[PDB]
C-alpha cells in the first residue's frame, strides 16, 4: 500500500491597487493630468476585483464541495487503520492535522496604495471543510459525495475497493492486519518525507514568491524617472514652473500607467494559471477523494484505492 | 417656482439658468432642471449680489460632481451627488442609480495633514551684496566663480536691485526660490552686450554661445 | 543652504506636512530606535522610502510612517429593498476613522450578531453581512449543517428507495 | 433643486457624470424675508428661488465694488422686457 | 460668427461632407424624430458621438 | 470612450487639431492621439485575447463533457451532475450550452 | 503670426467670439507678443 502526495495550487493573494496614489501621490496636479488619459485606472480596478472573486471562487470550489459538516465518531477504531495523522487534533487551538501543521509550518509595499485583501475562507474553515470531508470518506466511504451519507465499517468499505481495483475482498479480509500496518507506516512515511524534502512544497511557495516579486517591481518602478527631472513628484512640483511640470508629470504618468499595466497583465496571466490548477484539483476532490476512480494516474502511482486532503497555505495536498 | 442659477466662468462669460414650476408648499422635492437661458459675454470681474424689491433665496455653489438620468425626451429626470453618501458614490461608480445587492469598492479614505512644519538650519546670511555690486565683473573670458554655501540663502536682495532685462530661471520657479535648499550655489558674474543675451541659455548653439560662455 | 522660513516646532504623533532641508513630505514622525552613523540624515528603505531622517536642530532619529490610509467599501442591499448601507474601511483600525473591527477592516452602519448564516454578502476573513428582519447584520458564516454519522463496527445503511 | 444642463448636447436613455459648480444636495439654504451689510457674496454660483405671484421681485444687480469704480451689471425684469446693462 | 463661405443646398440619404456651424463630418444626413427641446443643438449617444 | 481622451493633446478631434494648428506643432498633438489610442486597442487586444482564452477552456470542458455526459455514461464523480449519473441532455443556449 | 488657428483656414473656420486687444509696441517688442516669449511687455505690459 502507497501514499503518495500531490500538491496541487488553489489560490493566490488577494491585491487592490489604487491607481491614483501610485500615480500620483496627493497632489492634485497630478491627478487633473491623470483624468484626462482616459478609463485605465477603473479598468485596472475591475481586473484585480475580478482577480479576487476568482480566487474566492477557486477556494470555494476546491473546498466547499460538501454540504454537511461530518464528525468522526468519539471511538477511533477503524479495524486497525490509523487516522491520527490526518484527524484533526484538538489539543491544538488550531485544530489542524499533525500533517497540516507541519504543511502550514513549511510553506512596505502598502505605503504607495497596494493593498492585501483577506482570503473570504479562514484557513480554520478550510481545515474545517477538509475534516468534513474525512469524516465523510471514513465513516460514509463514496456515499456522501453522491447523495446521503451511508453508514459502513472500514474494512468493508476497503473490501469494496478492492474490489473496485479487480481484487476480491477476501484478500482483504485474509489480510487485514497486514494491510492496516502497511498503510499506517506509509501515513507515517508522509510526515518523514516532506519534513525531509523541501522541494515537495515548492509549488506553493513558488507562487507565493512570484506575487510578491511583482509587487516589489512595482514599488521599485517608483524610483525610476522615465526621462523626468526627478522621480519625486512634489520635488518637481515645489521646484518648477506649471507648465514644465505639466510636461515632467505627463512623463511619470505614461510611466507609472505602463508600469500598472504590465502588473495587472501578469496578474491574469497567473490568475488563469492558478485556476486551471483549482479546477483540477477540484475534479481530483470529486474523483479521487469522493470517489474511487479508474483512470490512470489521475489519483497517484498505482490502482487507486483512496484519497485524504489536507489544507496547505494556498493549495491542498 | 422661480429657480435662476447664475454663474460666471472664465471658461468669463456669465450663464443664466430658469425653469417655472407648479407649487404648492416651499422648496419641494422634484428634480425640475434649470434650462439655461442667457449667456451673455460679459468679462468684468463680479464678488456680490443684489435683489431689488418692487422670497429670497440666496444658496452658494462648491465644485462637485453630480450624475444625470436624460429620458426618451433629453430631458433630466434623476440625479445623483456623488458626495452627499456611500450610497451615491457607488452609484457614481456604478454608472447606474439602481444599484444590486453586493460589496463595492467606491473610494479612498486619507487622513489629512493636521499641520506644517518647517525645521531649516542657522543665522549667517550669503554673501549676495559681493557678487552683485562689485563695480567690476571682469570679462565674459574671465568670469569670476564665487562659490557660496554655509549660509542663509536670501534673495530678496536680488529683487531689491534694478530692473532686470532678462530674469529667467530653468530648472527652479522663480516665484519659489525661497522655500528650496540647495547644496552649493555658484556665481557667475561678467558684462556681455545687450544683443547676445538671447544666446545665453541651456540648450541653443550659437558663436556667442559656444566661445564665450557655454551653460 | 536653504531659504527664509521660520522654523516651526516638531510634532510627534500626528499627521502632518514636513520639510526638513527641502524633503518634503506628508507623514507621522515617530522616536526610532535606528542607530544612524554620525554621517547623514536621508534614511531609506528596501522600498525606496525616506523611512527616517535625523532632525537637524536636535540629532535625533525620526521614522517617518505614512498618513493612515484604505480602500472604502460600500456593502448594500438592492436599492428597492433598502437604502441603508455598511461602510468598511479596509485594512484599518477603528480608532483611527456600529462600528466593529474585523480582520478585514473596520465596518460600520452594521451589527455584529453571534449566530452563523449562510454567506450572503462577502466581507473579508470569515466574516459576511446580511439584510435580516431590517438592518445589516455581520455574523461569522456556518459552513454548513452539522452532521454526525452513526460508525459503528458492525452497523451498515442501505437505501430503500431513490429518487 | 439646483440641477441644471450643463452643456447644449441632446442626450436620450443615458447616464452622464458631470464635474461642474453645482448646488450641493441637501445643503443649507438661508431663506431671506425683506420687510419693508445687506450685500451678499458671489462665491461660485448663486441658487435663487421665490415664490411670489404679482411681480414682487423685478430683477438683480451684481458686482465688485457697488459704485462708479468698478463695472456692474444690472438685470431688471419690467412687464414686457428684461433689460440687462453693464454700465 | 461663421465666414464667407456659403450655404450650399442640404443633400440628405447620401454620403456627404457635412460642414455645420464649424463642426465638420462625414456621413448621410437623414430627417430625425428625436424630438430636441429649443436649446441644444448637438446630439450624441451613449457612446458619446 | 477612449476616443474622447485627450492624451495630453488641445483637442481630442483630429479635424480640429488640423483645422487649427500648423502641421510641424500639430504633429506632436496627433502623435500623443495615436500613441494613446493605439494603446487603448492592445489593451482591448490584450484583455480580448485573455478571455478568448477562458472561453476556449469553457469550451474544452463542454465538448469532454457533451462527448462522456451525453454520448455515454460516465462513473466520474460529480462530473456529470450530483449523484450517480443516469444520462445527460443537450440544449443550446446564447453563446453556450446547458 | 496666428499661433492656436492656421491664417490659411480662418474663412472657413466657426468661432464662438472674436476679442480685439489694440495697442501700440516697438517693432523689436513684437516678437515679444507670442506664448512662450519673456520680455518686459509680456510681464508688465500684456501678459498673453
Ligand atoms: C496511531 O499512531 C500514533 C502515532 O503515530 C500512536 O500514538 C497511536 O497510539 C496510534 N493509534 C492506535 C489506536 O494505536
Ligand atoms: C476681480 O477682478 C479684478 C480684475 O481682474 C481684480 O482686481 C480683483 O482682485 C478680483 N476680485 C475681486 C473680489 O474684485
Ligand atoms: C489597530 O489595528 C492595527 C492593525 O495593524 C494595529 O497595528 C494597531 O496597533 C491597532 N490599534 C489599536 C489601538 O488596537
Ligand atoms: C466497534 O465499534 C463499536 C461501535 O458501536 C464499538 O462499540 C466497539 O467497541 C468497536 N470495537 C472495538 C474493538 O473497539
Amino acid at each position: 500500500i502507497s501514499v503518495t502526495t500531490e500538491i496541487l495550487p488553489v489560490s493566490m493573494t488577494k491585491t487592490s491597487v489604487d491607481c491614483t496614489m501610485y500615480i500620483c501621490g496627493d497632489s492634485t496636479e497630478c491627478s487633473n493630468l491623470l483624468l484626462q488619459y482616459g478609463s485605465f485606472c477603473t479598468q485596472l480596478k475591475r481586473a484585480l476585483t475580478g482577480i479576487a472573486v476568482e480566487q474566492d471562487k477557486n477556494t470555494q470550489e476546491v473546498f466547499a464541495q460538501v454540504k454537511q459538516i461530518y464528525k468522526t465518531p468519539p471511538i477511533k477504531y477503524f479495524g486497525g487503520f490509523n487516522f491520527s495523522q490526518i484527524l484533526p487534533d484538538p489539543s491544538k487551538p488550531s485544530k489542524r492535522s499533525p500533517i497540516e501543521d507541519l504543511l502550514f509550518n513549511k510553506v512596505a509595499q502598502k505605503f504607495n496604495g497596494l493593498t492585501v485583501l483577506p482570503p473570504l475562507l479562514t484557513d480554520e474553515m478550510i481545515a474545517q471543510y477538509t475534516s468534513a470531508l474525512l469524516a465523510g470518506t471514513i465513516t460514509s466511504g463514496w456515499t456522501f459525495g453522491a447523495g446521503p451519507a451511508l453508514q459502513i465499517p472500514f474494512p468493508m468499505q476497503m473490501a469494496y475497493r478492492f474490489n473496485g481495483i479487480g481484487v476480491t475482498q477476501n484478500v482483504l479480509y485474509e489480510n487485514q492486519k497486514l494491510i492496516a500496518n502497511q498503510f499506517n507506516s506509509a501515513i507515517g512515511k508522509i510526515q518523514d518525507s516532506l519534513s525531509s524534502t523541501p522541494s515537495a512544497l515548492g509549488k506553493l511557495q513558488d507562487v507565493v514568491n512570484h506575487n510578491a516579486q511583482a509587487l516589489n517591481t512595482l514599488v521599485k518602478q517608483l524610483s525610476s524617472k522615465f526621462g523626468a527631472i526627478s522621480s519625486v513628484l512634489n520635488d518637481i512640483l515645489s521646484r518648477l514652473d506649471p507648465p514644465e511640470a505639466e510636461v515632467q508629470i505627463d512623463r511619470l504618468i505614461t510611466g507609472r500607467l505602463q508600469s500598472l499595466q504590465t502588473y495587472v497583465t501578469q496578474q491574469l496571466i497567473r490568475a488563469a494559471e492558478i485556476r486551471a490548477s483549482a479546477n483540477l484539483a477540484a475534479t481530483k476532490m470529486s474523483e479521487c477523494v469522493l470517489g474511487q476512480s479508474k483512470r490512470v494516474d489521475f489519483c497517484g502511482k498505482g490502482y487507486h484505492l483512496m484519497s485524504f486532503p489536507q489544507s496547505a497555505p494556498h493549495g491542498v495536498v | 417656482k422661480n429657480l435662476r442659477e447664475f454663474v460666471f466662468k472664465n471658461i468669463f462669460k456669465i450663464y443664466s439658468k430658469h425653469t417655472p414650476i407648479n407649487l404648492e408648499r416651499d422648496l419641494p422635492q422634484g428634480f425640475s432642471a434649470l434650462e439655461p437661458l442667457v449667456d451673455l459675454p460679459i468679462g468684468i470681474n463680479i464678488t456680490r449680489f443684489q435683489t431689488l424689491l418692487a422670497a429670497y433665496y440666496v444658496g452658494y455653489l462648491q465644485p462637485r460632481t453630480f450624475l444625470l438620468k436624460y429620458n426618451e425626451n433629453g430631458t433630466i429626470t434623476d440625479a445623483v451627488d456623488c458626495a452627499l453618501d456611500p450610497l451615491s458614490e457607488t452609484k457614481c461608480t456604478l454608472k447606474s442609480f439602481t444599484v444590486e445587492k453586493g460589496i463595492y469598492q467606491t473610494s479612498n479614505f486619507r487622513v489629512q495633514p493636521t499641520e506644517s512644519i518647517v525645521r531649516f538650519p542657522i543665522t549667517n546670511l550669503c554673501p549676495f551684496h559681493e557678487v552683485f555690486n562689485a563695480t567690476t565683473f571682469a570679462s565674459v573670458y574671465a568670469w569670476n566663480r564665487k562659490r557660496i554655501s554655509n549660509c542663509v540663502a536670501d534673495y530678496s536682495v536680488i529683487y531689491n536691485f534694478a530692473p532686470f532685462f532678462a530674469f529667467k530661471c530653468y530648472g527652479v520657479s522663480p516665484t519659489k526660490l525661497n522655500d528650496l535648499c540647495f547644496t552649493n550655489v555658484y556665481a557667475d558674474s561678467f558684462v556681455i552686450r545687450g544683443n547676445e543675451v538671447s544666446q545665453i541659455a541651456p540648450g541653443q548653439t550659437g558663436n556667442i554661445a559656444d566661445y564665450n560662455y557655454k551653460l | 543652504v536653504c531659504g527664509p522660513k521660520k522654523s516651526t516646532n516638531l510634532v510627534k504623533n500626528k499627521c502632518v506636512n514636513f520639510n526638513f532641508n527641502g524633503l518634503t513630505g506628508t507623514g507621522v514622525l515617530t522616536e526610532s530606535n535606528k542607530k544612524f552613523l554620525p554621517f547623514q540624515q536621508f534614511g531609506r528603505d528596501i522600498a525606496d522610502t525616506t523611512d527616517a531622517v535625523r532632525d537637524p536642530q536636535t540629532l535625533e532619529i525620526l521614522d517617518i510612517t505614512p498618513c493612515s490610509f484604505g480602500g472604502v467599501s460600500v456593502i448594500t442591499p438592492g436599492t428597492n429593498t433598502s437604502n441603508q448601507v455598511a461602510v468598511l474601511y479596509q485594512g484599518v483600525n477603528c480608532t483611527e476613522v456600529n462600528v466593529f473591527q474585523t480582520r478585514a477592516g473596520c465596518l460600520i452602519g452594521a451589527e455584529y450578531v453571534n449566530n452563523s448564516y449562510e454567506c450572503d454578502i462577502p466581507i473579508g476573513a470569515g466574516i459576511c453581512a446580511s439584510y435580516q428582519t431590517q438592518s445589516i447584520i455581520a455574523y461569522t458564516m456556518s459552513l454548513g449543517a452539522e452532521n454526525s454519522v452513526a460508525y459503528s463496527n458492525n452497523s451498515i445503511a442501505i437505501p430503500t428507495n431513490f429518487t | 433643486r439646483g440641477v441644471y444642463y450643463p452643456d447644449k448636447v441632446f442626450r436620450s436613455s443615458v447616464l452622464h457624470s458631470t464635474q461642474d459648480l453645482f448646488l450641493p444636495f441637501f445643503s443649507n439654504v438661508t431663506w431671506f424675508h425683506a420687510i419693508h451689510n445687506p450685500a451678499l457674496p458671489f462665491n461660485d454660483g448663486v441658487y435663487f428661488a421665490s415664490t411670489e405671484k404679482s411681480n414682487i421681485i423685478r430683477g438683480w444687480i451684481f458686482g465688485t465694488t457697488l459704485d462708479s469704480k468698478t463695472q456692474s451689471l444690472l438685470i431688471v425684469n419690467n412687464a414686457t422686457n428684461v433689460v440687462i446693462k453693464v454700465c
